[PDB]
């Protein structure tokens, strides 16, 4: 477990790891906005 | 092109929109309500949890007679008192 | 907007990064930000452990693969690897954490704001590919770095605690390495062994000393390099036996990873100097042996003489001999006879197994430990339940070593391939056809038939 | 010029019959070993002690074995992952009672074999080809990796490699759904993906153009007479083949361009197959198919089955079954 | 310009309708305990 | 349980959010 | 009303979440009540 | 007889091989 | 049974509100 | 111009979704066959037929979900609904297996449906109904496996059930029960599927890979035009290639193409040759020899002896779940099994 003083961000902490993929799935968004050119 | 509207069109419209914002949820609610009424169980005859087997028994209710197969089935499930 | 369609690059929006090639900015951007991700994950995936972390159940039952990594170093543990202090690790992934915004600045601003290229801006920073001296000057750069990293290692172990180390006398402790092992006929004596069965190559390094003194060598030999590197431009024949262009030299790292890669996963697979079982759960052949053990003591306990004991076969039921004699666990285990654990080495003779110790010297922290390998055996389900593919579901449990091997195994298939992509498209494009044939200069159409 | 040199034009020589290349020069004499070896074992080496325990499994023709039942047999698990070269044992009749012939062809063609695969960039860099047939034969070669050097040593032993025959290799796909239930691995679904739609996509490309082909022939001869090698022309009219199959499902699921189109056909089974050899690379170090054994429960707690417990069922009967006298100890932990 | 009520309309929905409602259902389905 | 899916709300968003930001003020997407 | 009002970009990242979001239910539903094992 | 069938069998498709591949008849552009 | 009515009320309040929405499109059509 | 051609016209409109005569077939049976599956694998039990749990209404995954066959006592019923065992009763109908029978006859004539599209289209067309021709392997499999086997064997019970998992059991009883790794029949379908497979891959990779320069371009897909006469790749290069790389190359594209039709449809009809063997337990179990040998000599051994014990197995542990109408109890102590295990 956290520190208990950061107990609060607990589920924060629980999502960041994931955010790394996000990347990959925002270059598809930002391509799709310019039509894949 | 065969006649139809563009779906790049249709979709990206906004009265699609407006009439599938309701349609679409609507339909997903039913299908929701379907299950958690318990009408699916009912509909399909499938077992509850608590109704695959009688509080001492252990033995599957397997069909075993091709004509009278309905009546075994309704006396499997007043075996369930 | 430069470069930014098929139209002008010649490449398609799914071949994008192809654009980057020389934009020299930008593709920094590119590389820095890609450090960002990985920075980012390893704080990030360190503070979810932490936060999912019950100190008093093994690391491997919790699916753990970096705090381990921290542990081996001799952070945050004690005697026999228990969790006496997790700040360190909270400090490991804080601080990667808030560096990876610093790195993420960097990239995001070089590659949407900075300067597009860095030759007009910068003669130091910019580059050309085909340049072999600047290619081998900021070759020379990251050598230096990477030897100063393995310093950092040796240093960590020598200066500043020392490392967890599994084979201490006494039971598995923190200890400070001062004597690391220098003479270059045992250090690269490692590099000329056989990877097969009872050698394993580097993979068999079994000892702290060995290691540290190992990055030694490695830090001085990169750093070496690298001054080497920055002062020289390639030779002759080099020069006649390489492509020379950014696609060519992604494809030779390509190989490098992969390479890597697999050896990576051989290392986790098989070695528990650094990777410490009591951090990483036994290896495959530490868990079958340990069932062997468990069996041996339970009979004979019961009043079995296991070294006269003839099992089914004809061969011992508890002990026989390996092709050369010396004496191993019997059963299919068999096949696991190069084992070597700090749990199972004090019942090792000269000729192996002894049977006298096994007779009296069987300790009960030996008993629990064989027990407790053989019910961590590196066997489980793709939704991560424990035992073998038979096993009812109760156990939530896959070993890190099972997770850590197949996803760099994994990996180091998908880069070989890379390699092998990269290398064929640049070796096309260097000599000129990679966008296909020339119809009126067919080349086939210029050669003598085959028959 | 040069001996040397001279050497070097004639093995690289794009006027060869059949390309040597400087990967066959490492090619050819491992294929040859390892054929040679092969052939001579299956016909005529005696039993070999596959699993360490002094019961040796007949393999070869002249000692009891047809065509199906044959076997090249893997070497000793007293060998485990050990090198047992020719020169490692007393004699050539304990080198064969232990499976060396096994260790020795394996070697030599998976060797070979990457050999081959990159003489297949050799070549199409002479021909002033594009460079990724490779890439394609990387599939079917990274599955006889996965079986004859992966698996075993994940396992710890080459005695758990595929054997060398027909009846041997369903051996191994059983033991292997036994132990890792490997038909609910997603990544051998993927490789099934692969190779039946690898299947589909070969007939259906197939006839298409064959539905197309444009009339150059009578109806007393054959078709295939109506195109010659290295006309310009195409040999078909894929305008009409796409108006067909576009009509039979719908227009924009149909391919209207033939690079995207062979790109496609290369590209399905090819990473479908990868997929199979992954997942025998990494079933390898026994991260398993799901298991969903129990899985459904009812309200009291009864275990109600699904299709999976019967697998399971299957399963069991595979590993209780599998090697009948090799297990002394309940848990078969490789 | 363009007709709303076609064959492909009448295909699209025959599949699409019944597809919302069963996702809707099993949904539901992933909150019922034993 | 909640402010675990708000988060990944409020990250899952951020994303587009800068797509959508710049297409509005035509940046240089 | 006309077409091309609302991006295609957009509609193609909200249908998208939208998949993401029901598969990850039907995942978290692997875990939870019938067919958890538990 | 068995293993004579079967190895005769095969020593007649390796002839095969050798003949389809150095007697084939030649391709020829046209 | 009350459940049919409670369950199949969204399919044909959609049904209705989509029939009110392109009346006059499909009256103009038909 | 009469009713009849009015109607000809209406059905062969050139739509999105092409329908003619044959889609009043294909289209209600093909739905009618894909709706079956989602409504069974959705809401649908299996607990009176198999004592199994089968749809996400109770459990199931996307992999274990299945519509699972009828009770063996049932026979091969058509299970009409409106027949004698379900008399109407949609949900009764649903608890005996009716939805089987439903989906797999929807689903046979919803394949006829489909292939007489592809004669269809090919007539409207201009072109040569190959695709068709090809379809019949399909066909013939579906046949073999989900009609003439079931009606081999003592009821539909003995069917594959429509199920991932399900189908992966129906494999596993094939292996246990009829040893069909050894059919000669199985293996020839294998090398069509494997050849096929093969076929795809290595011409897909070699068009790809003897692409001539059409265009400036990197990325290499837009310089073709549907409309070129010219071809995009060279057969000639390809040949050379093949040829010193394997010893035998295609020189002939109609041939190519034939060959790759002709390789993984034939397999398939052989696999369904082997299938409609096993309907009758006609199957490639053993090889007598080896059997005479093997009882008489107790040392030897072969991988096929061993593949037997894997399937005497087989047999024994999942026969008495896999098959509840038997009320198969086999005590513990008559279960084979080697040792420890
Ligand atoms: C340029 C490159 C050119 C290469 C040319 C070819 C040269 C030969 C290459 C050999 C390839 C594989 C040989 C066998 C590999 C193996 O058995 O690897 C195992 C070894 C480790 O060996 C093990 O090492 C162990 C060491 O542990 C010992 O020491 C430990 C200390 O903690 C513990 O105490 C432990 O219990 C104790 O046993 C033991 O010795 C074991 O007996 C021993 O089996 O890994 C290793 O050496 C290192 C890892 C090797 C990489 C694995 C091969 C990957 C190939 C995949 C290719 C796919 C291609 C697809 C194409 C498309
Ligand atoms: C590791 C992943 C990664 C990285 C670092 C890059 C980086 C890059 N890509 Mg590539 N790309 C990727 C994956 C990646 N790409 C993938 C997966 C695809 C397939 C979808 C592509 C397809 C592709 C194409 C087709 C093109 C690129 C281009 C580029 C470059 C210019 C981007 C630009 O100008 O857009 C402008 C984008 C915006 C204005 C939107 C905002 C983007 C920023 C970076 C978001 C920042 C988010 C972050 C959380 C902010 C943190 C702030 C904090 C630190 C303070 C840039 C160096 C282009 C190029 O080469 O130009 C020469 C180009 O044409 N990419
Ligand atoms: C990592 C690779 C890298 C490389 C090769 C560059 C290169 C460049 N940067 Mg960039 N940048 C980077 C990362 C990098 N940067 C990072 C991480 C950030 C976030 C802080 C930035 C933010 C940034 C901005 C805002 C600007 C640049 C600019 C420049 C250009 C001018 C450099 C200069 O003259 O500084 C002079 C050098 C020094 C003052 C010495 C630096 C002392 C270092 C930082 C001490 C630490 C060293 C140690 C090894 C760090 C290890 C970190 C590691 C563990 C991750 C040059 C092309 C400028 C530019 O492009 O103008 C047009 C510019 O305005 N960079
Ligand atoms: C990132 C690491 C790295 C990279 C990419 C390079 C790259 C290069 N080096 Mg440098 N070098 C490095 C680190 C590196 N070096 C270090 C750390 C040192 C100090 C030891 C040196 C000392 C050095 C010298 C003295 C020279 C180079 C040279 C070169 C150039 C040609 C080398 C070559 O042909 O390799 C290919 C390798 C060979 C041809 C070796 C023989 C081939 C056999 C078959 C290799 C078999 C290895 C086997 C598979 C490995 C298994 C394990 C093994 C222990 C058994 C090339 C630019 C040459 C040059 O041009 O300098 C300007 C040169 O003369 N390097
Ligand atoms: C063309 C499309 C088509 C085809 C080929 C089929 C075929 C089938 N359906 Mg399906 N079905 C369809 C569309 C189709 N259906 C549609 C649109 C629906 C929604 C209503 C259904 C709903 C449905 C259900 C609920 C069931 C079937 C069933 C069946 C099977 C038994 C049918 C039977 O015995 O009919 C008998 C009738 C005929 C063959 C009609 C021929 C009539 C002749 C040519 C004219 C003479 C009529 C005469 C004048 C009438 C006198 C009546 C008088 C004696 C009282 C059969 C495989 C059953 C099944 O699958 O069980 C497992 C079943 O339970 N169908
Ligand atoms: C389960 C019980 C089963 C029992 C059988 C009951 C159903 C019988 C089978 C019906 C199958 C097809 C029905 C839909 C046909 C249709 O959409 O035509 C669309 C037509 C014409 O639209 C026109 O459609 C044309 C486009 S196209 O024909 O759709 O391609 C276009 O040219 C024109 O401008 C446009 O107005 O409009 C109608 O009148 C539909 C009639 C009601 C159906
Ligand atoms: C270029 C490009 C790209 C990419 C990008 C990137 C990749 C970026 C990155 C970025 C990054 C890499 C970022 C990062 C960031 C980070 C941050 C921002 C952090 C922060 C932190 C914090 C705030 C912390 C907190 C805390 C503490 C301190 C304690 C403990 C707890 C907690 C966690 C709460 C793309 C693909 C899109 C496309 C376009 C181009
Ligand atoms: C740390 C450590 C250690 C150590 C280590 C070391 C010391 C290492 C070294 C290493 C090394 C020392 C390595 C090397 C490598 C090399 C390589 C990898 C190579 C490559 C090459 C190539 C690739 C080439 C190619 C080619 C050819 C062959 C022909 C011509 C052309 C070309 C050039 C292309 C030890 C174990 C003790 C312990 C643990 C820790
Ligand atoms: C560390 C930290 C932080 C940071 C964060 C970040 C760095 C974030 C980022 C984020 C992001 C970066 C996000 C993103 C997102 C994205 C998305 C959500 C996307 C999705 C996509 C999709 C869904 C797609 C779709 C599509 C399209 C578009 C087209 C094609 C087709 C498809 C359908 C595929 C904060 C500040 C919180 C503070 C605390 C700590
Ligand atoms: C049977 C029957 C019938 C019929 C009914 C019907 C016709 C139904 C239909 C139904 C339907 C029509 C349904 C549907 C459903 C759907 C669903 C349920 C879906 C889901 C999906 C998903 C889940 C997705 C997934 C995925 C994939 C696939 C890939 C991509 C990614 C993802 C993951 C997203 C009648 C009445 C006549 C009579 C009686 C019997
Ligand atoms: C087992 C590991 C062995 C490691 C060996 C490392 C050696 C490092 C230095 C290699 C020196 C290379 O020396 C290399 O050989 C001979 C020297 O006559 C040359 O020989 C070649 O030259 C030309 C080059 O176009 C060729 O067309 C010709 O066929 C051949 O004569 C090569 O062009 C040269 O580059
Ligand atoms: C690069 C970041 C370095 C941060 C500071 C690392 C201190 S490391 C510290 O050093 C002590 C001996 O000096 C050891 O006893 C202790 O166990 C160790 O954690
Ligand atoms: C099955 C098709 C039977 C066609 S029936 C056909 O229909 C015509 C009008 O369409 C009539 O004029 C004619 O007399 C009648 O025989
Ligand atoms: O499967 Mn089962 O697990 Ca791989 O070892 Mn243990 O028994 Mn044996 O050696 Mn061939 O086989
Ligand atoms: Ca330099
Ligand atoms: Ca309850
Ligand atoms: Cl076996
Ligand atoms: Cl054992
Ligand atoms: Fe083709
Ligand atoms: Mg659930």
């Amino acid at each position: 477990k956290l520190p208990e003083a950061y107990a609060i961000f607990d589920p924060l902490v629980d999502v960041l790891p994931v955010i790394p993929v996000l990347f990959l799935a925002l270059a598809f968004v930002w391509q799709a906005a310019v039509g894949f050119r | 092109t065969t006649g139809e509207r563009p779906f790049s069109d249709i979709i990206t419209s906004v009265r699609y929109w407006v009439i599938h914002s309701i349609t679409i949820p609507a339909l997903f609610i039913a299908g929701w309500l379907f299950v958690s009424t318990g009408l699916a169980y009912d509909v399909f005859g499938t077992p509850r949890p608590d109704s695959y087997y009688a509080q001492e028994q252990r033995s599957i209710p397997l069909v075993t007679d091709r004509f009278e197969a309905k009546q075994q089935v309704e006396t499997f499930l007043e075996q369930l008192k | 907007a430069t470069n930014r369609d098929q139209e002008s690059s010649g490449f398609a929006w799914w071949a994008g990064n192809a654009r980057l090639i020389n934009l020299s900015g930008k593709l920094l951007g590119a590389h820095v930000a890609h450090a960002g991700l990985i920075v980012f994950w390893a704080g990030a995936m360190t503070l979810f452990e932490l936060a999912h972390f019950i100190p008093e159940k093994p690391m491997y039952e919790q699916g753990l693969i970096l705090i381990p990594h921290i542990a081996t170093l001799g952070w945050g543990v004690g005697p026999g690897g228990e969790v006496v202090d997790t700040f360190p690790f909270f400090v490991v992934g804080v601080v990667h954490l808030i560096s990876s915004a610093v790195l993420g600045f960097g990239g995001v601003y070089h590659a949407i704001r900075g300067p597009e290229t860095l030759e007009e801006y910068s003669s130091f920073f910019g580059y050309d590919w085909k340049d072999k001296n600047k290619m081998t000057t900021i070759l020379g750069f990251h050598l230096i770095v990477l030897g100063i990293g393995a310093l950092l290692l040796v240093a960590k172990a020598m200066f500043f605690g020392g490392l967890y180390d599994t084979w201490a006398p006494g039971g598995g402790d923190v200890r400070v390495i001062t004597n690391p092992t220098l003479d270059p006929r045992v250090i690269f004596g490692y590099l000329l062994k056989s990877p097969f069965g009872g050698e394993g190559w580097i993979v068999s390094v079994n000892n702290l000393e060995d290691v540290v003194g190992g990055h030694i060598w490695i830090g001085l030999i990169c750093i070496a390099g690298g001054i080497w590197h920055i002062l020289t431009t390639p030779f002759g024949w080099a020069r006649r036996a390489f492509i020379w262009s950014g696609e060519a030299y992604l494809s030779y790292s390509l190989g490098a990873l992969s390479m890597m890669g697999f050896i990576a996963t051989c290392f986790v697979w098989f070695n528990n100097t650094v990777y410490p079982s009591e951090f990483y759960g036994p290896t495959g052949p530490e868990a079958s042996q340990a069932q062997a053990m468990t069996f041996l003591i339970r009979d004979q306990k019961l009043g079995a003489n296991v070294g006269s004991a003839q099992g089914p076969t004809g061969l011992g039921k508890y002990l026989m001999r390996s092709p050369t004699g010396e004496i191993i666990f019997g059963g299919e285990t068999m096949r696991f006879w190069d084992f070597r654990g700090p749990w199972l080495e004090p019942l090792r003779g000269p000729n192996g197994l002894d049977l006298n110790k096994i007779k009296n010297d069987i300790q009960p922290w030996q008993e629990r430990r064989a027990a407790e390998y053989m019910t961590h055996a590196p066997l489980g389900s793709l939704n991560s339940v424990g035992g073998v593919a038979t096993e009812i579901n109760s156990v939530n449990f896959v070993s890190p070593r099972s997770w850590l091997a197949t996803s760099h195994f994994v990996l180091a298939f998908f880069f070989l391939v890379g390699h092998l992509w990269h290398a064929g498209r640049a070796r096309a494009a260097a000599a000129g056809f990679e966008k296909g044939i020339d119809r009126e200069s067919e080349p086939v159409l210029s050669m003598p038939s085959l028959d | 010029a040069n001996l040397w040199e001279r050497f070097c034009n004639w093995v690289t020589s794009t006027d060869n019959r059949l390309y040597v290349g400087w990967f066959g020069v490492i090619m050819i004499p491992t294929l040859l070993a390892a054929t040679i070896c092969f052939v001579i074992a299956f016909i005529a080496a005696p039993p070999v002690d596959i699993d360490g325990i002094r019961e040796p499994v007949s393999g070869s023709l002249l000692y009891g074995n047809n065509i199906i039942t044959g076997a090249v047999v893997p070497s000793s698990n007293a060998i485990g992952l050990h090198f047992y070269p020719i020169w490692e044992a007393a004699s050539l009749d304990e080198w064969l009672y232990n499976g060396g012939p096994y260790q020795l062809i394996i070697f030599h063609f998976l060797l070979g074999a990457s050999c081959y695969m990159g003489r297949q960039w050799e070549l199409s860099y002479r021909l002033g080809m594009r460079p990724w047939i490779c890439v394609a034969y990387s599939a079917p070669l990274a599955s006889a990796f996965a079986v004859f050097l992966i698996y075993p040593i994940g396992q710890g032993s080459f005695s758990d490699g595929m054997p060398l025959g027909i009846s041997g290799t369903f051996n191994f796909m059983i033991v292997f759904q036994a132990e890792h239930n490997i038909l609910m691995h997603p990544f051998h679904q993927l490789g099934v993906a692969g190779v039946f739609g690898g299947a589909l996509f070969c007939a259906m490309h197939g006839s298409l153009v064959t539905s197309s082909l444009i009339r150059e022939t009578t109806e007393t001869e054959s078709a295939n007479y109506g195109y010659k090698f290295g006309q310009e022309e195409e040999t078909y009219n894929i305008v009409a083949a796409h108006g067909y199959f576009g009509r039979l499902i719908f227009q924009y699921a149909s391919f209207n361009n033939s690079r995207s189109l062979h790109f496609f056909l290369a590209a399905w089974p090819v990473v479908g197959v990868w997929f199979a050899a992954l997942g025998i690379s990494t079933m390898a170090f026994n991260l398993n198919g799901f298991n969903f054994n129990h899985s459904v429960i009812d309200a009291k707690g009864n275990v109600i089955n699904t299709w999976a417990d019967i697998i399971n069922r299957a399963n069991l009967g595979m590993e209780v079954m599998h090697e009948r006298n090799a297990h002394n100890f309940p848990l078969d932990l490789a | 310009s363009y007709p709303i009520f076609t064959v492909r309309w009448v295909a699209v929905h025959t599949l699409a309708v019944p597809t919302i409602f069963f996702l809707g259902a099993i949904a539901a389905m992933q909150f019922i305990q034993r | 349980v909640i402010a675990q899916l708000t988060m990944i709300a409020m990250i899952g968003i951020a994303g587009p959010m800068i797509i959508f930001l710049l297409a509005v003020r035509r940046g240089n997407l | 009303s006309e077409g091309g009002r609302i991006p295609l970009w957009i509609v193609a990242t909200v249908a998208g979440m939208g998949v993401i979001v029901i598969v990850g239910l039907f995942f978290y539903g692997a875990y939870a009540g019938l067919g958890s094992s538990l | 007889m068995e293993t004579i069938t079967y190895v005769f069998i095969f020593a007649c498709i390796i002839a095969l091989f050798f003949f389809a591949i150095f007697f084939r008849e030649p391709p020829r552009i046209t | 049974d009350w459940r049919v009515l409670v369950v199949l009320l969204p399919v044909l309040l959609a049904a209705g509100w989509a029939v009110r929405n392109i009346l006059p499109y499909a009256v103009k059509q038909v | 111009r009469g009713w009849f051609d009015i109607l000809d016209d209406w059905l062969k409109r050139d739509r999105f979704v092409f329908v003619g005569w044959s889609g009043i077939l294909l289209f209600p049976c093909a739905y009618l066959a894909l709706g079956g599956w989602l409504t069974g694998t959705t809401f649908v039990t299996s607990w009176y037929t198999h004592g199994l749990a089968s749809s996400y209404l109770e459990g199931c995954n996307f992999l274990t979900v299945a519509v699972s066959t009828p009770a063996n006592s049932m026979g091969h019923s058509l299970l009409l609904l409106w027949g004698p065992e379900a008399q109407g009763d949609f949900t009764r109908w649903c608890q005996l297996g009716g939805l089987w029978t439903f989906i797999a006859l929807h689903g046979a004539f919803g394949l006829i449906g489909f292939m007489l599209r592809q004669f269809e289209i090919a007539r409207l067309v201009g072109v040569r109904p190959y695709n068709a021709i090809a379809f019949s392997a399909p066909i013939a499999v579906f046949v073999s496996v989900f009609l003439i086997y079931p009606l081999g064997q003592s009821s539909w019970f003995f069917a594959p059930s429509f199920g991932v998992a399900a189908i992966f059991r129906f494999l596993l009883f094939f292996q246990g029960f009829h040893n069909w790794t050894l059919n000669p029949f199985h293996m020839m379908g294998v090398a069509g599927v494997l050849g096929g497979a093969l076929l795809c891959a290595i011409h897909g990779a070699t068009v790809e890979n003897t692409l001539f320069q059409d265009g400036e371009g990197a990325s290499t897909f837009r310089a073709f035009n549907p409309t070129q006469a010219e071809e995009t790749y060279s057969m000639v290069t390809a040949n050379r290639f093949w040829s010193q790389i394997f010893g035998i190359a295609f020189s002939n594209k109609r041939w190519l193409h034939f060959f790759m039709l002709f390789v993984p449809v034939t397999g398939l009809w052989m696999s369904a040759i082997g299938v409609v063997g096993l309907a009758l337990n006609l199957r490639s179990y053993d090889f007598i020899s080896q059997e005479i040998r093997a009882a008489e000599d107790p040392e030897f051994e072969t991988f096929y002896t061993k593949n037997l014990l894997l399937n005497e197995g087989i047999r024994a542990w999942m026969a008495p779940q896999d098959q509840p109408h038997e009320n198969f109890v086999f005590p513990e102590e008559v279960l084979p099994r080697g040792n420890a295990l």
